[PDB]
This record gives C-alpha cells, structure tokens and sequence, in this order.
C-alpha cells in the first residue's frame, strides 16, 4: 500500500499504518 | 517534503518512515 | 465531526481535516 | 496527550488544534 501515489488521507493512513505506536507527523506542500 | 516525495512521486516505506516519530 | 471518542484512524482523519495546510503530529498512548 | 484526550474522553476542536503544526 505504500508504493504508489499517496495524497491527503490516502497519504495520512500511511503514516498511520506504517509509524503504529511511534505517531508521526504530517506538513502538506 | 512528504508531500514532494509521496503524493506527486510515487512513496516509498523508507520516506513514510523518516516521518514517525 | 469533532465532539466525539474519536480513536486511531478516525482520530488521525480529523487531525488531517481540523489542521489543513497547517499539518499537525500524533501520538499514540 | 490527543489519545486521552480525544479517544478515551470527548475530544473537542479546542484540543485537537492544539495538534495542529
Ligand atoms: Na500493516
Ligand atoms: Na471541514
């Protein structure tokens, strides 16, 4: 799911997804 | 950014990683 | 959308809309 | 922190801004 185009939510759920418990930041752009 | 490196060229787990905490 | 037990994605979905071009971090937990 | 703030209690647009960059 991580290896293509990710924009907006799409790109928001992979971070989530990925970082788990660790969080993670998001900046737009 | 990760906009530059996800959202208009294709992302990698690598980049997304640089962005946990 | 905001006043309610919002929890991981759901949690992260509302960050990503209230926050905007602003952008904004979560923590798990 | 966000989660006991906006998970196991009510959250609000006053909390969740305080996560905003
Ligand atoms: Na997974
Ligand atoms: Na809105």
């Amino acid at each position: 799911f991580v290896n293509q185009h990710l924009c907006g939510s799409h790109l928001v759920e992979a971070l989530y997804l990925v970082c788990g418990e660790r969080g993670f930041f998001y900046t737009x752009k | 950014g990760i906009v530059e490196q996800c959202c208009t060229s294709i992302c990698s787990l690598y980049q997304l990683e640089n962005y946990c905490n």
